């Protein structure tokens, strides 16, 4: 278990998340995406399933 | 089926350094062949190259190997998922192609994109450059690449991702989007044109230098009485 980046901010995400893209992203930044309906990998527009939680 | 492509798959199967999943590709091969179906599946079997692919696939499903190049594509592919390999070109693209992942690469510049192209996810490569984007693009995802400029946007686009880029100018968006992901470039203006965008449509701009001139104007029509353009994120 070493550094993961924040696919966006290069920040080691405090709880990282490994969306089912294999892509890495803080949980709050998730959260905060989340909280407007925008159930996707920020990242590559990949949907995901729904109701989902990080 | 055919004897010709047997004896290609043979030499290739017996041709793998020893951590490469040859045998069962070669079995897979075949059966794709024999029963002309449409989707080669070849994904996570460590493999370092690809051998003739069957001629009548329409999907080629490739993800997480280790290849650094792809053997022609055939002429009827309208899908190919080649995310995370290591490859760092892409042949000619079949005029079928509707969908194209090739995010999780090296690719430095990509090829011609066909006509009737509707998905194209490239995140995570290292281009420089785009090509011209063809008419019935709807998706666009370009995010962590090396662009210093993105080229004009086709009228159906539905969907842009573009973040970890040193992009510093925004061509005008179509009304056709509702989503669009641009943190972490170079812009210090944004088009007029993400004002029109419809009232449930998202962008994010956070991270880009973005004047005081722009966050005035900005921050006036966004928070005027009858503002019903898109909701825009700047953190
Ligand atoms: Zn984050
Ligand atoms: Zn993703």
């Amino acid at each position: 278990f070493g550094i993961q980046p924040c696919s966006i901010c290069l920040g080691d995400a405090k709880d990282p998340v490994c969306l089912p893209c294999d892509h890495v992203h803080c949980l709050r930044c998730l959260r905060a995406w989340f909280a407007s309906e925008q159930m996707i990998c920020p990242y590559c527009l990949t949907a995901l399933p729904d109701e989902f939680s990080p | 089926m055919n004897e010709f492509y047997l004896k290609t798959w043979s030499e290739w199967e017996k041709n793998g350094t020893p951590g490469e999943q040859r045998n069962i590709a070669f079995n897979r091969l075949k059966i794709c062949l024999q029963n002309q179906e449409a989707e080669l599946n070849l994904s996570e079997l460590d493999l370092k190259t690809l051998p003739d692919l069957p001629p009548q696939i329409t999907t080629l499903e490739i993800r997480k190997n280790l290849l650094t190049h792809l053997p022609d594509l055939p002429p009827m592919l309208k899908v190919i998922h080649a995310q995370f390999n290591q490859l760092e070109s892409l042949p000619a693209l079949p005029e079928t192609l509707e969908e194209l992942n090739a995010g999780d690469n090296k690719i430095k510049e990509l090829p011609f994109l066909p006509e009737n192209l509707t998905h194209l996810r490239v995140h995570n490569n290292r281009l420089h450059i785009l090509p011209l984007l063809p008419p019935e693009l709807k998706l666009l995802v370009v995010s962590g690449n090396r662009l210093d400029s993105i080229p004009p946007f086709p009228d159906k686009l539905e969907g842009l991702a573009l973040a970890n880029n040193f992009i510093e100018q925004l061509p005008e968006l179509p009304f056709s989007m509702n989503r669009a992901v641009l943190m972490n470039n170079n812009l210090t203006t944004l088009p007029e044109s993400v004002l029109r965008l419809a009232q449930n449509a998202f962008v994010n701009v956070a991270g880009n230098p973005l004047s005081g001139h722009t966050m005035r104007t900005l921050q006036q029509i966004t928070t005027g009485p009858d503002y019903s353009g898109p909701r825009i994120f700047f953190s």
